[PDB]
């Protein structure tokens, strides 16, 4: 269950049900609490956006 | 005042520079863009 | 065999200012219709509700 | 074309399990009263001085450390060691295994001290023989000064606490003493709840110090009244502080104050010759990932 | 994303024309599919590639 | 409700603000926007608050 | 709408692969001959420079 | 590694004769709007406002 | 410069049909990118050269 006002622009696009990208192959190795960072944060806007 | 507005809008490692506020990005070298 | 995970929305609204690009559509335009469907179209090429 | 190489004998193998414990360094520094080829395990610590019989002690180091000759591990058979001798002047290699660990940098300068600190994280105790072998602790001379500097201060504020606990208040103790700012950079040393004492004879010192120091200025002032007396001790008044000139030469009598001026005098000498420094190593190049260093000897 | 339409509509004005096409009406919008496969849509007998 | 009333409203300080009453201004954007975490982490599912 | 419009600039980076032409004999070629500095001699390591 | 430089505007407006040339647009008519955005298509071919 | 569109509705305009494109309206606008390289965009699957 997602917002009436998410925009459609994002869906033509191959991208996520997540409201979030998870690509991890961006964060270093071995760094969980900096990949964890990608994920769950609401500071730093998407990989994607 | 100047607490709030830093708040309503927003280093290096082993020789190469790298922020801290993004661990990964997707869309290549997150360009900049400039006010006039 | 390979695998895929395909993507796909229902049922949203698009903000106040909206617009056409249409030619030809007589249908919908007045703005209190509200959608509440999709329509998708299968292997077999048959449309879905 | 001259040679060095000190082998070092034993009498017994080691165990399997302490040579893991002397392969966890290859090369370091030992103080190692010697200029022979062959040498006994009973100098390469510094149990000669340091030992657990008697109570340990700081200058009988000091005194050691500048005396002695400094040696570099290289290998370790289970049957003998294998170290070479440090010349003044030379070049060789160097990786740290110190407790705790204080990061280098390159281009530094280093002093020699004792470990003062907790005895596991000090030292390699052999039951092969017995025998203790200590290690000095190896520390850059900035860090060397500041970490000696708050635990003198910390050693000196814990007597006062037994006497009248009613004086200093331990968080504001262990705030501002157990804490080195240097490098941009923190540390956090050991507390020590298992009573300390090395640094206590210091403590001895440098308060038997402070009575006696500055009702000393007080007859060097009233010396040598001249017009050839210097000009800048002019000045000198506006530093001594207003109580001190209150003092008369009266109550302490003529024959007594000889007994000070020579006593004055000496532990301001044996005082500086222990905070002036020990043997030393200039370190200029060094690499993080790998610890191993790049050497020159000062001697002294 | 695979092909959705909110109306009826759409589906006829996609398979109509691809190059005229028009993906956002005022009430409802449409998703070109973007996969690596494609296939041949055959309502009736017109042929989108 | 004199003495419910006067005992409320005498010597106000600055009047807090709950979390529904700041939702429930900030338009359809601004809440999507990364400068708050503080409304963001009490947003779960709609149908609870 | 505050009071302004605005101008914005960016940048980019194409990764290119060029072409590099060079016509025939434009550069003459002056070679000397090799020698050998040493510095940096520990004792565990000696270390060369061409 | 060649570098450029991309100049962009946003935000603007047009003089008092203004116009359509259309083929077709059904939406944005009024004068009584003013736009406040634009969009870039990315690198990876993503609208962004 | 690069695209832009003070509207969603320039963008779809300018990739339905090149030749018969509406670079202004009454409050909306577009810019032609005009660069040493040229991609293909690819909105959906319709591509512009």
């Amino acid at each position: 269950p997602t917002p009436v006002t998410s925009d459609v622009a994002y869906f033509q696009t191959p991208s996520n049900p997540r409201g979030r990208a998870a690509c991890v192959v961006s964060c270093d190795a071995y760094s969980n609490e900096s990949a964890e960072r990608l994920l769950y944060d609401h500071s730093i806007p998407d990989p994607a956006y | 005042l100047h607490d709030y507005i830093k708040m309503k809008a927003g280093g290096y490692a082993a020789g190469v520079p790298r922020c801290e506020n993004l661990p990964g990005l997707s869309h290549g070298q997150l360009a900049t863009c400039e006010i006039i | 065999r390979i695998q895929y995970t395909y993507f796909f929305p229902v049922g949203l609204h698009l903000p106040v200012p909206r617009y056409s690009t249409s030619v030809s559509v007589r249908g919908v335009e007045s703005p209190a219709i509200q959608s509440t469907e999709t329509w998708v179209v299968n292997k077999n090429n048959v449309p879905l509700c | 074309a001259l040679d060095k190489s000190i082998v070092v004998n034993l009498t017994s193998r080691l165990f399997a399990d302490e040579l893991a414990a002397l392969q966890s360094k290859i090369g370091s520094v030992l103080p190692l009263g010697d200029c022979h080829r062959l040498q006994n395990i009973q100098a390469l610590g510094l149990g000669c001085v340091c030992s657990r019989e008697t109570s340990p002690d700081y200058i009988q180091i000091m005194q050691y450390l500048s005396k002695c000759t400094l040696a570099v591990l290289e290998e370790v058979r289970p049957d003998s060691l294998r170290l070479t001798r440090m010349d003044p002047s030379d070049n060789l290699q160097i990786k740290n295994v110190y407790a705790p660990f204080f990061q280098w940098d390159s281009n530094t300068q280093l002093a020699v001290l004792p470990p003062l600190f907790s005895r596991k994280d000090s030292t390699i105790v052999l039951e092969s023989n017995g025998f203790d072998i200590v290690f000095p602790m190896v520390v850059p001379q900035q860090l060397g000064h500041a970490i000696l500097q708050q635990l003198l201060v910390y050693h000196i504020y814990s007597k006062i606490s037994a006497g009248a606990p009613g004086d200093v208040n331990m968080a504001e103790l262990d705030l501002y003493t157990t804490n080195v700012s240097f490098m941009g950079r923190t540390y956090r040393l050991d507390v020590d709840n298992t009573d300390l004492r090395v640094l206590d004879d210091l403590s001895m010192y440098l308060c038997i110090l402070s009575a006696l120091v500055p009702r000393g200025c007080l007859r060097l002032l009233t010396a040598l009244v001249r017009h050839d007396r210097h000009p800048l001790t002019e000045v000198f008044e506006g530093v001594v502080p207003d109580e001190v000139t209150r003092i008369d030469l009266d109550q302490l009598s003529v024959p007594d104050d000889i007994t000070r001026m020579r006593v004055m005098f000496s532990y301001l000498q044996s005082l500086s010759s222990i905070f002036n420094l020990g043997p030393r190593l200039h370190v200029y190049a060094y690499s993080a990932e790998t610890l191993a260093a790049s050497c020159w000897y000062s001697p002294r | 994303p695979t092909l959705a339409a909110s109306h009826r509509v759409m589906l006829d004005e996609y398979m109509s024309n691809k190059q005229t096409h028009a993906p956002v009406h005022m009430g409802q919008y449409l998703i070109e599919e973007v996969a690596p496969m494609k296939r041949l849509l055959k309502l009736g007998n017109k042929v989108v590639y | 409700l004199f003495r419910t009333f006067h005992q409320y409203y005498m010597g106000k300080n600055v009047a807090f603000v709950p979390d529904v009453a700041q939702k429930a201004l900030v338009t359809t954007e601004d809440l999507l926007h990364p400068t708050s975490h503080r409304l963001l982490r009490l947003e779960v599912h709609p149908f609870f608050d | 709408h505050p009071g302004f419009a605005m101008t914005v600039v960016r940048t980019d980076e194409v990764l290119a692969e060029h072409i590099l032409y060079c016509s025939r004999a434009s550069t003459s070629m002056f070679v000397g001959l090799p020698s050998v500095v040493r510095r940096e001699v520990r004792s565990d390591a000696v270390t060369f420079e061409i």
